[PDB]
């Protein structure tokens, strides 16, 4: 009988664009089924069970009939979809482990680049050796280009 | 860093998802039981209801 | 009263120039008097208390709708309603009661149009 919350405005934020059309389809069956709690009452209606059967000429059958009725109890539906707890278990080590650690190691290497690029010596101070040491994409690469000026001319 | 950040905390949010489909197939279930009952109340009040018709 | 007479003003202005379909103020008429065209539509044997009246006209006249396609007002009345009925039937019971829209009743039901719209 209980149900959780949901705050779209976040959750749509998560959807992987391959799975999205199949997430709104899914969004759409819960506001139509949603829709189709609301409306129908919480529980029907029993009957006039004395007064009806005065109003019968077959009383006995009536009371046979309410009798069986009470009887039947409709089966109770079951589960089958504890798998989406799987999905949740599933998804969370995929998602944790490797994108909420590979998050951590980058963050730590961004870090250790951030440090460097502070504390670069003055230019002023530096000689090209520093450089090439420091932004190697600058290197002037002697083995592709081994003679002068090692770069082309453009 | 800043996008590693933001990302990071989209992961932490990620379930919404999987608890939506949950809620769905919970309360399906539920009105499901819902409308049986309505159905056979509906149905035993028709098949006595065409005896007094008589 | 409060949240008609706005829009009687509002919907003469737009009577008043739609006969030809320019400027900021112009196409602001045009646009407010659509949704509100939009929003009056009903359905039969479906009337409204009128707590439930108010609070659409409401999300429609202070602008909380200017932004949404004409075509899907009347779509996002239904869905509001839904909510509106659901959680907040104490603040409808609050203007029933008290037939009027006090400022504290104004800001809370500005804060949950402001959010129902959100979540589109």
């Amino acid at each position: 009988l209980a149900l959780k919350t949901i705050d779209w405005v976040a959750f749509g934020e998560i959807i992987p664009r391959n799975q999205k059309a199949v997430a709104n389809s899914l969004k759409s069956w819960n506001e139509t089924l949603t829709s189709r709690l609301a409306t129908l009452p919480e529980k029907p209606p029993a009957i006039d069970w004395a007064y009806y059967k005065a109003n019968v000429a077959k009383a006995g059958l009536v009371d046979d009939f309410e009798k069986k009725f009470n009887a039947l109890k409709v089966p109770i539906p079951e589960d089958k979809y504890t798998a989406q707890v799987d999905a949740e278990e599933k998804e969370d080590v995929k998602s944790c482990a490797e994108f909420l650690t590979q998050s951590k190691t980058r963050i730590q290497e961004y870090e250790k680049e951030l440090e460097k690029m502070r504390n670069i010596i003055p230019f002023d101070q530096m000689t090209i050796e520093d450089l090439n040491e420091v932004f190697p994409e600058t290197k002037l690469d002697k083995k592709k280009y081994p003679y002068w000026p090692h770069r082309p001319i453009e | 860093i800043d996008m590693e950040k933001s990302q990071q905390a989209l992961v932490q949010k990620r379930h919404y998802l999987f608890d939506v489909q949950r809620n769905n197939i919970a309360m399906a279930l539920e009105v499901t039981y819902r409308e049986r009952l309505h159905r056979v109340y509906r149905e035993v009040k028709n098949r006595l209801d065409y005896h007094i018709s008589v | 009263k409060q949240v008609a007479g706005t829009m009687k003003l509002e919907l003469a202005q737009y009577r008043e120039v739609a006969a030809f379909a320019l400027d900021a103020a112009t196409q602001q008429l045009l646009s407010r008097g659509v949704r509100l065209t939009e929003l009056l539509k009903q359905g039969q044997y479906s009337p409204m208390a009128i707590e439930e009246q108010v609070a659409v006209i409401y999300a429609g006249v202070r602008g909380y709708l200017d932004k949404l396609e004409p075509s899907k007002i009347t779509k996002f009345e239904n869905a509001f309603l839904s909510h509106v009925i659901s959680q907040h039937q104490a603040l409808l019971g609050k203007i029933r009661t008290d037939g009027k829209i006090s400022e504290e009743s104004d800001a809370k039901l500005k804060e949950i149009v402001t959010n129902f719209l959100a979540g589109f």
